[PDB]
RNA sequence: AAGGCGGCCCCCUGGACGAAGACUGACGCUCAGGUGCGAAAGCGUGGGGAGCAAACAGGAUUAGAUACCCUGGUAGUCCACGCCGUAAACGAUGUCGACUUGGAGGUUGUGCCCUUGAGGCGUGGCUUCCGGAGCUAACGCGUUAAGUCGACCGCCUGGGGA
């Protein structure tokens, strides 16, 4: 908006771990204000991960999520008839809401059985680093160096 | 006065690059500014200014 | 519009250097100038323009 | 299979392209490099950055010849003098000269029409 | 005078202006018809032809694109000697003369001043921008008038048709 430069809202962080980036994973994870059955999935499919990549529970979170963490977006933007898709250089904060979103739409995509099976299978994959929120993050980085000319 | 021998002078009112300087930088009287550049256009004919600096 | 470095220079005063050389020149004003014919009608008219409005 | 030890960087600085090319010091030439050469069509051909990798495409084309120094001649008006002048230092040559050789007219040849856009 | 005139050098040549004096003694002003000069394009005869570029060709764009944009390209543009007699040939303001508050500049002369400084005090010519009285339908013009007068000439009399 154009006059109301603004503030932000606190979070609770998580009651389990006393972790706040997680519960900004939770939220992302959730539908129809079921923050219930959100966290449910999630405490869950993090026992799977933790479990089968050697053990801390936030830290196996920030290995995957480090690993899917972009860098450089493109922005497009006319100059009088072509597009000039420009590479910028991203934010802190918008770095995990990228990559939070991506595990997920990633995990939303999958044909396992439940969703903490689709969740802990994309959190492994992510640190192991294949599939497809990887496959994203690579296909962001090509645009902004295939588009390196026009910054 | 003014003079296309007098190749002293004449370097004052030309550049690094050999091109005449005008009369709104170096601050001289119009009439002057004609009879030096004529100078200057006689100087460059018998070699003693260069046209440019590419020599 | 002919540069060197002298000795115990860094790169990068030489290139600065180029530039304020070159603008002071005016080598790409007298380039843009030529890439189109203009008619003297033209020519003659933008002098008058710049004069009347510098009169500011 | 030769030594040269000093040569001549000429960059050709065009609206639509630029060429690098490395030759030695009575204008026999080495190596050179384009921006179109580089992978760049169309946009992005005129680039400063595509001027760049245009410089290193050539600056790698004479490690053969084993060049030390060069002088840097620039002919053009276009983006790449100063991006161009600047990515055969980083590539590791010393810098002895850097001229402007474009040529001016001293009143001559009538250039084409005004474009109507 | 207008159209116009732009590297440097030589030869032939026109006008303007200023200073102090001498000389003729109204020899002046304007001008229908008449004669000359008159951009660019265009025409004629003969040369030349780099670049540019009407026509023309191909490529794009587009509903179409006989165009704008791109790649080429012939007359033409250049020289000599003839014609053509026209332009928003415009300051859209005929020529000549006289008078009528100011300011800021530019250009080119010239005369007086511890030249003492690139300066101080005047006096001609051409020219740019403000603006007063007055004028004007208004916009504006405004000592270089579109102000106040005089001399001669040219021209207008609803829009189309034309």
């Amino acid at each position: 908006p154009r006059r109301r430069v603004i503030g932000q809202r606190k979070i609770l962080p998580d009651p389990k771990f006393g972790s706040e980036l997680l519960a900004k994973f939770v939220n992302i994870l959730m539908v129809d204000g079921k923050k219930s059955t959100a966290e449910s999935i999630v405490y869950s499919a993090l026992e799977t991960l933790a479990q089968r990549s050697g053990k801390s529970e936030l830290e196996a979170f920030e290995v995957a999520l480090e690993n899917v963490r972009p860098t450089v977006e493109v922005k497009s933007r006319r100059v009088g008839g072509s597009t000039y898709q420009v590479p910028v250089e991203v934010r802190p904060v918008r770095r995990n809401a990228l990559a939070m979103r991506w595990i997920v739409e990633a995990a939303r995509k999958r044909g396992d059985k439940s969703m903490a099976l689709r969740l802990a299978n994309e959190l492994s994959d992510a640190a192991e680093n294949k599939g497809t929120a990887v496959k994203k993050r690579e296909d962001v980085h090509r645009m902004a160096e295939a588009n390196k000319a026009f910054a | 006065e003014i003079d296309y021998k007098d190749i002293a002078t004449l370097k004052n009112y030309i550049t690094e690059s050999g091109k005449i300087v005008p009369s709104r930088i170096t601050g001289t009287r119009a009439k002057y500014q004609r009879q030096l550049a004529r100078a200057i256009k006689r100087a460059r004919y018998l070699s003693l200014l260069p046209y440019t600096d590419r020599h | 519009p002919v540069i060197k470095v002298r000795e115990n220079e860094p790169f990068d005063v030489a290139l600065r250097r180029f530039k304020r050389s070159c603008e002071k020149a005016g080598v790409l004003a007298e380039v843009r100038r030529r890439e189109f014919y203009e008619k003297p009608t033209t020519e003659r008219k933008r002098a008058k323009a710049s004069a009347v409005k510098r009169h500011a | 299979r030769k030594q040269v030890s000093d040569g001549v960087a000429h960059i050709h600085a065009s609206f639509n392209n630029t060429i690098v090319t490395i030759t030695d010091r009575q204008g026999n030439a080495l190596g050179w490099a384009t921006a179109g050469g580089s992978g760049f069509r169309g946009s992005r051909k005129s680039t400063p950055f595509a001027a760049q990798v245009a410089a290193e495409r050539c600056a790698d084309a004479v490690k053969e010849y084993g060049i030390k120094n060069l002088e840097v001649m620039v002919k053009g008006p276009g983006p790449g003098r100063e991006s161009t002048i600047r990515a055969l230092n980083a590539a590791g040559f010393r810098i002895t000269n850097i001229t402007d050789v474009t040529p001016i007219p001293h009143n001559g040849c009538r250039p084409p029409k005004k474009r109507r856009v």
